[PDB]
């Protein structure tokens, strides 16, 4: 019921004041779970990609974090090959940094920063996070090619 | 009716201390020829807000956990003792992430640990 | 290049993975940076083919291996791999590192020592291979010459802990040495170090340190922790007053200190005794100065063990008559007031504790109780029903009431548990003199009568008793 | 007795808990295994019963006596503290954490004791919905690397004897990488 009246306000939110570079909504093929999807940043490899995100709500919502993945894929450091998000505010602390006091659109904005600054000190693909940090060009090439490739109609 | 009534306070830790000093110290004050209302402000040497409705209508003045008003009869009451947060909460929702942290420590009906918005030390008594 | 290696170590040892090893010799580096990229276990066989291909029987093959952990040691820090292929790179060296001599390993702790100053340690999971190391140090009945393999770890030991810690990276040190066998003086450096770190710190970054210490200190050193820790949170509580002349901070800190303190000496019921001997004032007559603001709270928590409740109640009456005694011998003499400088006194910081007990000290407040009502019981009148026999008991009473006044103000939840007592001594006694408890009882209720209409059934209760009780009693 | 007082009349006793705590350790630190069992009953029904503060300081008590602890005592408690996981763990797994730092004085227990404590420990990690607190599943496998890494057969036998115990628990396919991982470690350890 915590869960009925966070989904509420949030829904409304995220359906007249999401972040920029941001939508979601109560998706028609899964009505119990919601679409999001993350506009390409300029000035990022990213950028001309909008990359569909799965929202599942956990029932101890908002104790317990939003599930989110990638069905559109993405070649990211921090993000693997299954859309996994490597990013603390998904799990519970002491590891993680999920509370209440926070929310999807949070949580997205988070993600949307991360696609412009990834982080090489917690990869989940070890290979792109090298190529990254050592080859930023290859690394932009790929990552561009990968929205090009997945992202594009 | 007009004789005392039980009474007592909700509110900010650092707020409510100072309405229970004067209380004590005024109680004496109290009076059953005048009415309830007419001895409350004179004893707690105040008045009250007629309806603060059209102001802050959409203030946020809800759980900050659940972001409800009335969950099942339940208003927020128990708050944040912090100027910067002052931020309301549910019992029952404050309780439930409490339990949680590894932080909270419960002694006989006191849970304490951090405020969700700005972890700083807050107290529920149950 | 990999496939061959798991071939070759399919069917048989030191015959064709030597005979591979004397092929190559440029670059393992860069075949376990491809391996980390591609598949970890796939790492994990390469080590384990590498290992057994390279026995610690022949002399070309410790030095593959030397270069292959000054290779896996710093990819396991700088290089950000998966959790679970970290984990087993760091379990396999750890395995592979007792069939060694003594100076191979004695240069891989000298990396470790040449790493931890200057290098930053980018994660840290490297230390983990540590104490392993200085175990086979330990154990190694190889002689050296520079002496034993223990010797090289005292040496290495002794460089490391006099050597400069860096701040974010004295936790792991000290968590670590929580598993090397060490002696008392090893240990001493240890924590010596360590509480040498604390004022270099956050305040947030000082409770898990004091933990991890103190389950350590069960080796040697315990006396010297709760003093070191005594005397550094004595110092913030000076440095706070002197500034009022971050408060929220350091209460609770010093009350989650306390519950840590606590838990070990349940573990340990030595520990306890070390500090009460450590704080008894009565020594011979003499007032320390190891007695504080937080040396006594720690104390008001102890109160709540069983086996100490008694002891420690009983020191701080007698050090509290005590300090009647002095600063009444003061006051009546300048000669004194010249020499000594003014002191706080017993009395004020006990009131400084019940001050600051307000936030989170549900565990030190139960102690205060147990004290007033030690105090007003002692040193109640009686020889009517004189300076000596009177002030500091008179003193010693009116501590009590002001004690339980100020707790009965802030601790809402000890109410019925100080008037409930009050009245049990008012009530059925009326032989001995309770002047002073109606005294305290007045100011009580006067106080806030409306928060004993939190408690009122415990009144109306003590009225049915009215019919036995002399007169002025009654009417007071 | 004990069990009709406390099943009938827990609602006077509830106020009272502090001091049948206060009884319960008196009881387990004499000998005469029928007054240790009295003892073991007052810490039952004490978790049993009352409230979490009660609870809490129940799971605390149990942890001193493994703890500081001598033989009997030590037995006792591990006893109760599986009758207590498998009558509630949900409220037990909320006290996991005073659990975890037993591994810090494991320096006192015998290899017997040690089945049942990490059996213990690794029964309540592997409740499906605190995955979540995997935390002491972490802290478990650092302490398994270590005992292992060691020269010392009577080190080495407390790390067989958790790995092993913990796989048997876990195996009601990530989970059979960590098994098949964990127990090819043993093998190498062990070899
Ligand atoms: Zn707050
Ligand atoms: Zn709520």
């Amino acid at each position: 019921m915590q869960r009925a009246s966070r989904l509420k306000r949030e829904l409304h939110m995220l359906a007249t004041e999401p972040p920029p570079g941001i939508t979601c909504w109560q998706d028609k093929d899964q009505m119990d779970d919601l679409r999001a999807q993350i506009l390409g940043g300029a000035n990022t490899p990213y950028e001309k990609g909008v990359f569909k995100l799965e929202v599942i709500i956990p029932e101890r919502y908002p104790f317990e974090p939003p599930q989110i993945r990638f069905l559109t894929p993405i070649y990211h450091p921090n993000i693997d090959s299954a859309g996994r998000i490597c990013l603390d505010v998904l799990k519970l602390p002491p590891k993680g940094a999920w509370r209440p006091s926070l929310n999807i659109a949070t949580v997205l904005t988070s993600i949307q920063l991360l696609m412009s600054e990834p982080n090489p000190d917690d990869p989940l693909m070890a290979d792109i996070s090298s190529e990254f940090k050592y080859n930023k060009p290859a690394f932009l090439k790929n990552a561009r090619q990968w929205t090009e490739k997945h992202a594009r109609q | 009716p007009t004789m005392l009534p039980e009474c007592f306070f909700l509110g900010a830790d650092h707020v409510v201390k100072p309405l229970g000093i004067k209380l004590s110290r005024n109680i004496h004050l109290w009076d059953p020829e005048n009415s309830v209302l007419q001895n409350l402000k004179d004893v707690l040497e105040i008045d009250f807000p007629a309806r603060a409705i059209l102001e802050k209508s959409d203030f946020t003045m809800d759980c900050g956990i659940c972001y409800a008003y009335q969950l099942d009869g339940t208003i927020p009451d128990q708050v944040c003792d912090n100027s910067q947060c002052g931020q309301p909460f549910h019992q029952i929702c404050l309780y439930e992430w409490l339990r949680g942290l590894l932080t909270s420590r419960q002694s006989f009906n006191i849970i304490f640990g951090e405020c969700p918005y700005c972890s700083k030390p807050i107290t529920l008594k149950m | 290049m990999d496939q061959k290696i798991l071939s070759l170590a399919a069917e048989k040892t030191a015959d064709k993975l030597q005979e591979f090893l004397q092929t190559l010799r440029e670059g393992d580096l860069t075949n376990l940076l491809q391996n980390q990229a591609v598949k970890g276990k796939v790492a994990g066989a390469l080590l384990r083919a590498i290992f057994k291909g390279s026995p610690c029987s022949e002399e070309a093959g410790t030095l593959r291996r030397r270069k292959i952990y000054t290779c896996c040691i710093q990819l396991v820090e700088s290089g950000d791999l998966q959790k679970e292929i970290v984990s087993e790179i760091i379990g396999l060296l750890m395995l592979e590192a007792h069939h060694f001599p003594g100076p191979l390993l004695v240069e891989l702790a000298n990396e470790f020592i040449s790493a931890v100053r200057e290098g930053s340690l980018v994660n840290g999971k490297s230390l983990e291979l540590l104490p392993i190391i200085l175990t086979a140090l330990a154990t190694k009945k190889e002689n050296l010459a520079y002496l034993s393999g223990e010797e090289c770890k005292k040496q290495l030991i002794n460089t490391l802990c006099s050597g400069r810690w860096d701040q974010q990276y004295v936790i792991q040190l000290t968590s670590m040495f929580k598993d090397v066998p060490l002696t008392a003086e090893e240990v001493e450096f240890v924590v010596e170090k360590a509480l040498s770190m604390f004022s270099k710190m956050n305040l947030q970054e000082i409770p898990p340190l004091v933990y991890q210490l103190l389950v350590l200190s069960s080796k040697g050193s315990r006396k010297s922790v709760l003093e070191g820790i005594i005397a550094f949170f004595s110092a913030l509580d000076k440095q706070h007053n002197e500034e009022q002349s971050p408060s929220g901070e350091l209460r609770h800190v010093e009350g989650t200190i306390i519950l840590h303190i606590v838990f070990a000496i349940k573990l340990d019921y030595e520990l306890g005794r070390e500090l009460v001997k450590h704080l008894k004032v009565g020594q011979q007559g003499d007032s320390n100065n190891n007695l504080s603001p937080f040396s006594i709270a720690l104390l008001l928590s102890v109160t709540r063990i069983q086996r100490f409740q008694d002891q420690v109640l009983d020191l701080l009456k007698t050090s509290v008559v005590k300090s009647f005694k002095d600063l009444q011998l003061l006051q009546g003499s300048k000669f004194l007031q010249n020499l000594v400088p003014h002191r706080s006194y017993v009395s004020t910081m006990i009131l400084e504790v019940v001050k600051n007990s307000v936030h989170s000290w549900d565990h030190v407040t139960q102690g205060l109780v147990e004290l007033g009502f030690i105090l007003m019981d002692s040193y109640g009148p009686k020889k009517v029903l004189p300076s000596l026999s009177r002030m500091p008991n008179q003193h010693a009473c009116k501590l009590g009431a002001n004690i339980l006044l100020e707790t009965f103000k802030i601790h809402e939840m000890i109410r019925q548990e100080i008037l409930e007592q009050v009245l049990n001594r008012v009530v059925t006694r009326a032989s001995s003199p309770i002047s002073h408890f109606l005294d305290l009882l007045s100011n009580i209720v006067m106080y806030a009568p409306l928060v004993l209409q939190s408690c009122s059934s415990k009144v109306t209760e003590a009225f049915d008793y009215l019919s036995f009780l002399p007169l002025q009693t009654v009417q007071r | 007795l004990l069990q009709s007082t406390f099943s009938v009349h827990y609602l006077v006793l509830k106020d009272m808990c502090s001091s049948i705590l206060s009884l319960a350790q008196s009881l387990l630190h004499s000998l005469d295994q029928s007054i240790i069992s009295f003892g073991s009953l007052l810490y039952k029904y004490a978790f049993k019963f009352f409230d979490t503060y009660c609870q809490q300081e129940v799971v605390g008590a149990l942890v001193t006596h493994i703890c500081s602890g001598n033989e009997a005592e030590v037995d006792t408690a591990l006893d109760v503290l599986l009758e207590l996981v498998v009558l509630n763990p949900s409220a037990m797994m909320m006290n996991a954490v005073f659990v975890k730092g037993i591994l810090d004085y494991l320096d006192n227990i015998s290899p017997q004791q040690i089945r049942k404590l990490f059996y213990v420990l690794s029964t309540l990690a592997f409740s499906k919905q605190n995955e979540a607190s995997s935390h002491i599943q972490d802290d478990m496998h650092l302490v398994i690397r270590k005992q292992l890494s060691s020269t010392v057969f009577k080190y080495k036998l407390i790390g067989i004897i958790g790995a092993v115990t913990m796989a048997g628990i876990m195996a009601a396919d990530e989970q059979c990488t960590q098994v098949t991982s964990l127990l090819q470690l043993v093998h190498s350890c062990s070899e």
